[PDB]
C-alpha cells in the first residue's frame, strides 16, 4: 500500500467529456442541510428547552458541559461554584434526564437521536 | 498613423487638439470584420475567453 | 512595447522573479480515495521540484563548489520555475506516468479545459431536473405538467416548511425524513404549494 | 428449404433462388482467432484454400522474432512450436467465480553457445492467454468482451495527385508507407525539384539519394533518358560523388555528427534494409509486387524495402508525369499507370482479432527480448539456462493491458441477440493505430462505389460516429491477407455457372458485373440482350449479355444482418432504413415473445448465429425435459445434458431466459434448436410483438410523431420487461481497523433492520424500497468528540458513543424490486478477492417494468415515439365487431419522412392475420401468375416472408387484400383499399370516412423514462470547483450554458441570471443563506461573489499577475 | 459590497508577491505518512495556510470553538474557519533570480 504512485487528479476519467477524476470528488464533508438547518435549529430547540426548566439547572447545564465557555464542570467543581458537595450533581443530572423526557421537551427532541 | 481609432473617441480627441490651434488630423472610414472588430473593443478579461 | 512600458510608469524588473507564489492547497487538493489510494494534482509535483531545486542551490551556495556545479544548479532551478509556470512553451515537456504532459500552472487558464473556456461553458445548478416530453392537448398555452416526483424532489424545501407549518411535522428533521419516506400527507401540502 | 431441422414453416414471397447459402455470421471472428493461435480446422481450411504455406500466427511472431543473439556473437537464443494446454475451467464457472476465460501456453526454447557449441531445450511457460468462447468473445474478469475489427489503410505505394492552383500543372506525389519505419514522399514540384522527404524532412533531390545507393549516372541517364524532368534535375544538382552525397545526406538526417561514408552507410541500411528497424507486412510487400510488378514469380519471404523497389517507383512517377497509360520493369509484368485512392476496398485492409492481438504480443515480446538480450550480456555464461533467461512478465502485461484498456475491447452489449450479433461484425474505422474524429476529414465517412457487397452503406450510427463505423455485408468473407471479398457466380459464355468464385475489390474492377435480379433464362441464358452491369470506377450502364462475366448471388448482398431483417426496406428512404437498423438494435427483450406476422428470412439464422438459443450438438431422443436442464439421450448410448441460464443479468441490465421448447420422448435432430433465449419465439429472432395499428390523428394526443396505447396491452402485459439492477459492496481492511458486514447497526430502529437476516444481509425475495437498508456494515470510526447535545442524549438514553460509523449500502434513489439473488465472496473460504479486500457481497434486484407514458416503441422502419397517453380499452377505437385498436399512429408523419414501407407491412400484416384465399376456380389470376403455388391460401394468424429487394410486389398486396378470409362472424372488415369503417370510442358513432387498419410490428426501446427522469434540491457538492455534483442517490444539476445565459439576456431577466449563476451554483455561504430564509419565513438575502471569480483570481495572482479589483476613486478592494 | 467599477491587472514584483503572501514554503513535504496531518513548512502546512478543520488547531491546545483570530503560542496557527485554506497564499524564496 505504501509502494503506489499517487494517481493524478487531472488524468481523463470515463471520456465523459474528458472531464479530470478531480471534478468528480465530492467534498465529503461540510453538508448543506445539517449544518444548514437541523444543527442550528436543534440549537435554538435546546435554548428554549433548557431554558423551560429551571435556570440554575440551566446554568448548571451550561457549566456542566460547556454550552457557554466549555470547560465541563465536573461534579466537584460544580459543587463547589454552587456551594453543593459532589454527590448532590448525579440527582441533579438524574432529575434533569427525567425531565427532558417528558412533555413538550420530547416532542421537540425526539429526533436528532 | 495606419491605427484604427474609434470614430467617437477620434473626433472628440481631433475637437480638443483643433480648439487650441493644433492642425486637423486627415482620416477616412474602414469597415472590419465581425472578429476583428470584438477584438479591438472588448476588454482583456472578455478577451482572453 | 518600450511606450508601453514607459507610460507605465511601473519597472521591468517585475519580469525577472525573486520570489513565486503557491496557490492555496485547496486549489490543488491532496484527496484519499477509496482504498487508500492518494490522489493529488500535479502542481504539488512541480513545487516540490521548484522546492528541492532551491533547497539544493542553498546548500551548495553554503558549502561553497565550483562555479560549473552552481551555474549547473541555477540553470535547473530556472527550468524548473519554467516548467512551472508552463509545459511544452520551451523544450521537451515533463511526463511522469505514460509519457502524459503535466498540467502546468498556466494550463489551469487556456485550452478547452481551461478555467476561461470552462466558464464559457457555464456552470451547473440546483433546483433543476430533465425528463421526457409527451405532447399534452389539454393544457393552456401557460401551462405545463410536472411528473409529482419530480415536483416532491425539486420543491422539497417548500413543502417542508407548509408541512411543519401545518403541524404535520414536528420539526424540520422529521419534515424531512417524511418527504424522504414520501407518506400520503405529503401531497396534498405539494398541491397546495405550487399554486 | 429451411436448411436447420426444426425450423417453423413460413412462405415467403421469394421468385428468385439463392444459390449460396448465408455463411457463418460469426465466421469473421472465430477464424481469425483460429488463425492466430493455430489449430488443425484452421490448417485444413487454409490447406484447402490453396495456401501453399500455413503459418500460424503466433509463430509467426516468435518465429520473425528469432534467433535472439548478442552482438558478440556468442549467445543466439531460439525458441519455437507454441502449443497451448486445456482450459482452467468452463465458461460457466470463469464468468460466476469472476475468474477469466484463459489457457496456457508454452514454447520450446533452444539455447545454443557459439563458442562451446552446446543446447538447452526444456518447454518455457508464458502465461495465461485469454482463449476466445465459442460465441466469439472473451471473458475478461467475468465480464464478456468483444474486440471489433479496424479499418486501416494498407501498407504499399500510392501515387496521389494535387494540381497547382496558379500554373494549373498537374503536380504527382508519391507516399510509401511502411507497416514500422521511415517514410519515402517523392513528389514532383513546380521548381521540378524530384526529391525524396524521409521521416518529414528537408526535401533533397532524388538524383542524389539514388547516386547515393551505389547508382552510376551513365545508368540514371540511359535508365532515366525518356524522361526529361528528371534529366534536368540530374544535370541540375550540385553534390557529385558517392561519399558526398552520403556526407550531406547524414547532414540532413543528423547534422553536427561525424561526417564518414562508413556511419552513413551503416545509417542507411539500418533505416531501410535492417529487418528491426524497417519492416512492411506480408500484406504490404504483396501488394507493392502487385502495384510495380516486379518479384511475382515466387513467394514473399524478405519484407523489407529494396533499391530496386525504389527505382521502380522513381520510373512510376516520372513515367505518370509523362501522362505513360503503362509501363515495364524488367523480371516484370506490364502493369497499368494510374493514381491510386485511399478509399478504395483495395488499399483499406482490415485488420481482424488476430492482427490486433498479434502486434500486441509482438510488442509485448519485443520488450521482453529487449531485457533478455541485456540480461545476457551481463549474466554468467558457464551455468546459463533459458529458464533463467526468459522474463514473462511483459508479454502477460502487454496482453492484459490490450484486453482491460484497448479501445478495440469493449463490453459486449447484450441488450438482445440482434444488438450482440452486429456488435462482433462491426468495422470501426477509428482507435488506437487509426483516425480519430477531429483530425479524420469529412470525406472518408462518405460510402464508395467499392463498398458494394462489402460495407453496408445503410448501418451505421447516428451521432458524430458516422461513416467511422460500419458493418459487414451478409456474404463477405475477409481474405488471409485481410482484405474484404463477396462471392460471384462467373458467367462463361452467357450462361450462369452454379460454381461460384470470390473476389476481392481489384479483381471486381477488372470485370463486369451484372444484378442478381437480371431476368434469367431457366437454363442459364440472358433473356434481354442488354444487361445492367456495375463497371469499373462505380460506372453502371447496359452492356450486350456477352462481355458480361459476373453475377451477384442475391439481391441482399450490399445489405448487413441487421438491415436485412427490415421488411420492404426497397420502399424507404436511407436515413429511414438507416434510423430503423438502428433502433433495432435497442430492443428490449419481453417477458413473453412473439415472431412477426411479416418477417424476412434472415430471422432464424440471426438467432441460431447469435448464440443465445442452444441448439442440440447431436441427433437423439429427450430423455426429460425440465424448466432448468434438459437431457438427451444420442444414439450411440451417451447423454448429455444442456443446463438453461435463467433470469442471468446480461451486461445493459435486462434479463436473459432459456425456455426449452421441446418435449420429453420426442427426437431432435442434429443442429436443431432446443430452447428459445431473449428475443427468440420457437428458434427465430422476435424482438416485439404484434399490435393491430390504426393510422389517424386522434384528439391530438399522437401529435407530432407520439403514440397513443390501449390499456389493454398494459393489463395483459403484452410489453411487460424484467429489468436486473446489480449493487455490490465490500469489506476492505483500514489502517483504524478492519470493516465488518453485522445485523448489528448503530442507532437504527428495529423495523427498519426487519428484513435482514442473522448474517446482515436482506433476506431472498425481499421487496427493497428507495433508500431502503441493503447490507449492513460498520466501519471503524477514530476520535471525535461529540456535539454537546448529541453526546448529552448518548448519556441519558444510555446509549454508548457508539464510535463505528455507518456506510451500509442501500437501493440508491429511484431503484426497487424483489431481491432474486445474493453472491458473498469470503477471503476465509479461500476466494480470489483484490488485495486489502477480505469480504465482498452483491446484490441482485430485479424490477419488473410496465409501459407507461414517456416510453419509447419504434416500428422496424425508423419510426419512433414516445407514449404520449394510455388510453382505457372503452375510449379506443374499435373495428365494427367490436375488436378495439391496439394502438394509433398519426398520419402526417408518414408521406413527409417517406417510408412507406411501413404502410406497405400494415397491409402485408393485416393479410397475414386474417388469412386469404386466392379464387382458381376459373385460373390463377393475372397478379397471382408469379406467386408461389404454396402461396395462393392462408389460414388465419399465418407466417408471411418477404425477402428484402425480393418481394412481395404492390400488384400482389393488392390483389391479396380483396381475398381476405370473413372472421369467426362472417363480415370482412376491411375493404379492397386496406381501410375499414371504425367506430369513435367516446362519442360512439362511426368515423366519416374508412380508416387504415392492420397488423405492425412493434418493439420496445431501451429508452425507459425511468432512467432518464432526474430531479435535485440540495446535495452533494464538488471540492475543488464548489458546483453542485453528485451520484444518483442525488441527482446532479442540469447544465446551465452560455446560450442559456444568452437566453435569459435578451428578456432583460438580470435577476434570474444572478441566482443560477451565485445563489445555487457556487456561493458557498450564498447556498447556505437562501436555504435557510426556504426553510423558514424569511426572504432571500442578496446573492454574494461567485467561487468560480476568486479560483480565478488566486489562479491569476499565482503567475505573478497583480490583478486587483478598484472602484471609481482606484482604491483596492478586498475580496 | 458589489460596487467594481474597474478590474486591472498589473505586473506583480517582488515585494508585491512579499506582502500579499501569510508564510513561507521553506520544506517539500506535503503530508505525513502515517498520521495523516501536514508537515511543518510544507506545501500544506497549517502555520503557513490555515486549519484543516474549523475552529481546530494543530496542537489541540486551543481546539476549542470560541477562540476567534488568536494564534495558537504553542504552534502559530490561527483558529479560524477551514474555508480560510482556500484562500491564504504562500511563497517561495528563490535562491537565485529567474
Ligand atoms: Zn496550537
Amino acid at each position: 500500500e505504501h509502494s503506489r504512485d499517487p494517481v493524478s487528479l487531472d488524468m481523463p476519467v470515463g471520456s465523459e467529456e474528458e472531464a479530470p477524476l478531480g471534478d468528480f470528488i465530492e467534498d465529503a464533508e461540510a453538508m448543506s442541510a445539517e449544518n444548514a438547518v437541523i444543527a442550528e435549529l436543534l440549537h435554538t430547540d435546546i435554548r428554549s428547552v433548557l431554558a423551560t426548566l429551571d435556570e440554575r439547572e440551566h446554568q448548571v447545564i451550561r457549566l456542566r458541559f460547556g454550552l457557554d465557555d466549555g470547560q465541563p464542570r465536573t461534579l466537584d467543581q460544580i459543587g463547589k461554584l454552587f456551594g453543593l458537595s459532589r454527590e448532590r450533581v448525579r440527582q441533579i443530572e438524574r432529575d434533569v434526564m427525567s425531565k427532558l423526557r417528558h412533555g413538550e421537551r420530547a416532542d421537540r427532541l425526539r429526533s436528532y437521536a | 498613423p495606419g491605427s484604427l481609432i474609434d470614430r467617437a473617441e477620434f473626433e472628440a480627441e481631433n475637437r480638443r487638439v483643433v480648439a487650441e490651434g493644433g492642425e486637423p488630423a486627415a482620416g477616412r472610414p474602414v469597415l472590419m470584420g465581425i472578429t476583428k472588430a470584438s477584438l479591438a473593443t472588448d476588454s482583456w478579461l472578455s478577451a482572453a475567453s | 512595447v518600450v511606450a508601453a512600458f514607459q507610460q507605465s510608469g511601473n519597472s521591468p524588473m517585475g519580469m525577472v522573479l525573486d520570489a513565486v507564489p503557491v496557490i492555496p492547497p485547496e486549489l490543488r487538493p491532496m484527496v484519499q480515495l477509496d482504498g487508500g489510494r492518494f490522489a493529488t494534482s500535479d502542481l504539488n509535483d512541480l513545487y516540490r521540484r521548484v522546492i528541492n531545486r532551491n533547497n539544493r542551490l542553498k546548500r551548495l551556495i553554503d558549502l561553497g563548489a565550483p562555479e560549473i556545479i552552481v551555474n549547473n544548479e541555477k540553470r535547473m532551478l530556472q527550468e524548473s520555475v519554467d516548467a512551472l509556470f508552463d509545459n511544452g512553451r520551451r523544450g521537451r515537456p515533463v511526463t511522469g506516468p505514460g509519457n502524459r504532459p503535466l498540467k502546468s500552472l498556466s494550463d489551469l487558464l487556456k485550452g478547452k479545459q481551461g478555467r476561461f473556456r470552462q466558464n464559457l461553458l457555464g456552470k451547473r445548478v440546483d433546483y433543476s431536473g430533465r425528463s421526457v416530453i409527451v405532447v399534452g392537448p389539454q393544457l393552456k398555452l401557460h401551462q405545463c405538467g410536472l411528473p409529482k416526483l419530480m415536483a416532491l424532489e425539486l420543491f422539497k424545501p417548500f413543502v417542508m416548511k407548509r408541512l411543519v407549518d401545518l403541524n404535520h411535522a414536528q420539526n424540520i428533521k422529521s419534515a424531512k425524513r417524511m418527504v424522504e419516506r414520501q407518506r400520503p400527507q405529503v401531497w396534498d401540502v405539494l398541491e397546495e404549494v405550487i399554486a | 428449404n429451411n436448411s436447420v431441422p426444426g425450423a417453423p414453416n413460413r412462405v415467403s414471397f421469394a421468385k428468385l433462388r439463392e444459390p449460396l447459402e448465408v455463411p457463418g455470421l460469426l465466421d469473421v471472428q472465430t477464424d481469425s482467432f483460429e488463425w492466430l493461435i493455430g489449430s488443425p480446422r484452421w490448417r485444413e481450411s487454409a490447406a484447402e484454400r490453396g495456401d501453399v504455406n500455413p503459418v500460424g500466427g503466433l509463430e509467426e511472431v516468435l518465429y520473425e522474432l528469432s534467433p535472439i543473439e548478442d552482438f558478440s556473437g556468442s549467445m543466439s537464443l531460439s525458441f519455437s512450436d507454441p502449443r497451448f494446454d486445456d482450459v482452467k475451467a468452463p465458461v460457466d464457472e470463469c464468468k460466476d467465480k469472476d475468474m477469466t476465460y484463459a489457457a496456457p501456453l508454452f514454447v520450446t526454447a533452444e539455447f545454443i553457445n557459439n563458442n562451446t557449441g552446446e543446447i538447452k531445450s526444456q518447454t518455457v511457460f508464458m502465461g495465461d492467454f485469454p482463449m476466445m468462447t465459442e460465441k466469439g468473445t472473451f471473458i475478461i474478469n467475468g465480464t464478456e468482451r468483444v474486440v471489433v475489427s479496424q479499418l486501416v489503410r494498407s501498407p504499399g505505394v500510392y501515387f496521389d495527385e494535387t494540381i497547382d492552383k496558379s500554373t494549373d500543372k498537374t503536380l504527382h506525389s508519391v507516399k510509401v508507407i511502411p507497416s514500422r519505419g521511415a517514410w519515402l514522399e517523392f513528389d514532383v514540384d513546380k521548381r521540378d525539384t524530384v526529391g525524396v522527404r524521409i521521416d518529414r524532412k528537408r526535401r533533397q533531390p532524388v538524383t542524389v539519394l539514388l547516386k547515393a545507393l551505389g547508382w552510376t549516372s551513365e545508368q540514371i541517364v540511359e535508365r532515366f533518358g525518356f524522361s526529361e524532368i528528371m534529366r534536368s534535375t540530374l544535370e541540375k544538382d550540385n553534390t557529385v560523388g558517392t561519399d558526398e552525397a552520403l556526407l550531406d545526406i547524414y547532414r540532413k538526417l543528423r547534422p553536427g555528427e561525424p561526417p564518414t561514408k562508413e556511419s552513413a552507410q551503416t545509417l542507411l541500411e539500418n533505416l531501410f534494409f535492417k529487418e528491426k528497424r524497417y519492416d512492411l507486412a506480408r500484406v504490404g510487400r504483396y501488394k507493392v509486387n502487385k502495384k510495380l510488378g516486379l518479384h511475382v514469380g515466387e513467394p514473399i519471404t524478405s519484407s523489407t524495402l529494396t533499391e530496386e523497389d525504389v527505382v521502380a517507383t522513381i520510373e512510376y512517377l516520372v513515367r505518370l508525369h509523362e501522362g505513360q497509360t503503362t509501363m515495364t520493369v524488367p523480371g516484370g509484368v506490364e502493369v497499368p499507370v494510374e493514381t491510386d485512392d485511399i478509399d478504395h476496398f483495395g488499399n483499406r485492409r482490415l485488420r481482424t482479432v488476430g492482427e490486433l492481438i498479434q502486434n500486441q504480443i509482438r510488442v509485448g515480446m519485443s520488450r521482453m527480448e529487449r531485457v533478455v538480450r541485456e540480461r545476457m550480456t551481463t549474466q554468467d555464461v558457464e551455468a546459463i539456462t533459458p529458464q533463467t533467461l526468459i522474463n514473462i512478465r511483459p508479454v502477460v502485461a502487454a496482453i492484459k493491458e490490450f484486453f482491460g484498456t484497448s479501445q478495440l475491447s469493449q463490453f459486449m452489449d447484450q441488450n438482445n441477440p440482434l444488438s450482440g450479433l452486429t456488435h462482433k461484425r462491426r468495422l470501426s474505422a477509428l482507435g488506437p493505430g487509426g483516425l480519430s474524429r477531429e483530425r479524420a476529414g469529412l470525406e472518408v465517412r462518405d460510402v464508395h462505389p467499392s463498398h458494394y457487397g462489402r460495407m453496408c452503406p445503410i448501418e451505421t450510427p447516428e451521432g458524430p460516429n458516422i461513416g467511422l463505423i460500419g458493418s459487414l455485408s451478409v456474404y463477405a468473407r475477409v481474405n488471409p491477407f485481410g482484405f474484404i471479398e463477396t462471392p460471384y457466380r462467373k458467367v462463361v459464355d452467357g450462361v450462369v455457372s452454379d460454381e461460384i468464385v470470390y473476389l476481392t475489390a481489384d479483381e471486381e474492377d477488372r470485370h463486369v458485373v451484372a444484378q442478381a435480379n437480371s431476368p434469367i433464362d431457366a437454363d442459364g441464358r440472358f433473356v434481354e440482350p442488354r444487361v445492367l452491369v456495375r463497371r469499373k470506377a462505380g460506372e453502371v450502364e447496359y452492356v450486350p449479355s456477352s462481355e458480361v462475366d459476373y453475377m451477384d448471388v442475391s439481391p441482399r448482398q450490399m445489405v448487413s444482418v441487421a438491415t436485412a431483417m427490415i421488411p420492404f426496406l426497397e420502399h424507404d428512404d436511407a436515413n429511414r432504413a438507416l434510423m430503423g437498423a438502428n433502433m433495432q438494435r435497442q430492443a428490449v427483450p419481453l417477458v413473453r415473445s412473439e415472431a412477426p406476422l411479416v418477417g424476412t428470412g434472415m430471422e432464424l439464422r440471426a438467432a441460431i448465429d447469435a448464440g443465445d438459443v442452444v441448439v442440440a450438438e447431436e441427433s437423439g431422443v429427450i430423455e426429460e425435459v425440465s424448466a432448468d436442464y434438459i437431457t438427451v439421450m444420442h444414439d450411440n448410448g451417451t447423454r448429455r445434458t444442456y443446463r438453461m441460464r435463467k433470469f442471468a443479468r446480461s451486461n445493459h441490465g435486462t434479463c436473459a431466459n432459456q425456455c426449452p421448447i421441446v418435449d420429453a420422448g420426442d427426437r431432435v435432430e442434429a443442429g436443431q434448436v432446443i430452447a428459445d433465449g431473449p428475443c427468440t419465439d420457437d428458434g427465430e429472432m422476435a424482438l416485439g410483438k404484434n399490435l393491430l395499428v390504426a393510422i389517424m390523428p386522434w384528439e391530438g394526443h399522437n401529435y407530432e410523431d407520439a403514440i397513443i396505447l390501449s390499456n389493454r396491452l398494459v393489463e395483459e402485459d403484452v410489453l411487460t420487461s424484467i429489468h436486473i439492477e446489480e449493487h455490490e459492496i465490500d469489506a476492505r481492511d483500514t489502517k483504524l481497523g478492519a470493516e465488518e458486514i453485522t445485523r448489528d447497526i448503530p442507532n437504527i430502529s428495529d423495523e427498519v433492520l426487519a428484513d435482514l437476516d442473522e448474517r446482515g444481509i436482506v433476506r431472498i425475495g425481499a421487496e427493497v424500497r428507495d433508500g431502503d437498508i441493503l447490507v449492513g456494515k460498520v466501519t471503524p470510526k477514530g476520535e471525535t468528540e461529540l456535539t454537546p447535545e448529541e453526546r448529552l442524549l448518548r448519556a441519558i438514553f444510555g446509549e454508548k458513543a457508539r464510535e463505528v460509523r455507518d456506510t451500509s449500502l442501500k437501493v440508491p434513489h429511484g431503484e426497487s424490486g424483489k431481491v432474486i439473488g445474493i453472491r458473498v465472496f469470503s477471503r476465509e473460504d479461500e476466494d480470489e478477492l483484490p488485495a486489502g479486500v477480505n469480504e465482498l457481497v452483491r446484490v441482485y434486484v430485479a424490477q419488473k417494468r410496465k409501459i407507461s407514458d414517456g416510453d419509447k416503441l419504434a416500428g422496424r422502419h425508423g419510426n419512433k415515439g414516445v407514449i404520449g397517453k394510455i388510453l382505457p380499452v372503452e375510449d379506443m377505437p374499435f373495428l365494427a365487431d367490436g375488436t378495439p385498436v391496439d394502438i394509433i399512429l398519426n398520419t402526417h408523419g408518414v408521406p413527409r419522412r417517406m417510408n412507406i414501407g411501413q404502410i406497405l407491412e400494415t397491409h402485408l400484416g393485416w393479410c397475414a392475420h386474417s388469412g386469404w384465399k386466392v379464387d382458381a376456380a376459373k385460373g390463377v389470376p393475372d397478379w397471382a401468375a408469379r406467386l408461389p403455388d404454396e402461396l395462393l391460401e392462408a389460414q388465419p394468424n399465418a407466417i408471411v416472408s418477404t425477402p428484402v429487394f425480393d418481394g412481395a410486389q404492390e400488384a400482389e398486396l393488392q390483389g391479396l387484400l380483396s381475398c381476405t378470409l370473413p372472421n369467426r362472424d362472417g363480415d370482412v372488415l376491411v375493404d379492397a383499399d386496406g381501410k375499414a369503417m371504425l367506430f369513435d370510442g367516446r362519442s360512439g358513432e362511426p368515423f366519416p370516412y374508412p380508416v387504415t387498419v392492420g397488423y405492425m410490428y412493434i418493439m420496445k426501446l431501451h429508452h425507459l423514462v425511468d432512467d432518464k427522469i432526474h430531479a435535485r434540491s440540495t446535495g452533494p457538492y464538488s471540492m475543488i470547483t464548489q458546483q453542485p455534483l453528485g451520484g444518483k442517490a442525488q441527482f446532479g444539476g442540469q447544465r446551465f450554458g452560455e446560450m442559456e445565459c444568452w437566453a435569459m439576456q435578451a428578456y432583460g431577466a438580470a435577476y434570474t441570471l444572478q441566482e443560477l449563476l451565485t445563489i445555487k451554483s457556487d456561493d458557498t455561504v450564498g447556498r447556505v443563506k437562501v436555504y435557510e430564509a426556504i426553510v423558514k419565513g424569511e426572504n432571500i438575502p442578496e446573492p454574494g461573489i461567485p467561487e468560480s471569480f476568486k479560483v480565478l483570481l488566486k489562479e491569476l495572482q499565482s503567475l505573478c499577475l497583480n490583478v486587483e479589483v478598484l472602484s471609481s476613486d482606484g482604491a483596492a478592494i478586498e475580496l | 459590497v458589489n460596487f467594481f467599477d474597474e478590474l486591472r491587472i498589473g505586473l506583480a514584483t517582488a515585494e508585491d508577491i512579499r506582502q500579499w503572501s501569510y508564510g513561507e514554503v521553506k520544506k517539500p513535504e506535503t503530508i505525513n505518512y502515517r498520521t495523516l496531518k501536514p508537515e511543518k513548512d510544507g506545501l500544506f502546512c497549517e502555520k503557513i495556510f490555515g486549519p484543516t478543520r474549523d475552529w481546530e488547531c494543530y496542537c489541540g491546545k486551543y481546539k476549542r470553538v470560541r477562540f476567534k483570530g488568536i494564534i495558537c503560542e504553542r504552534c502559530g496557527v490561527e483558529v479560524t474557519r477551514a474555508k480560510v485554506r482556500r484562500e491564504r497564499m504562500g511563497h517561495i524564496e528563490l535562491a537565485a533570480p529567474v
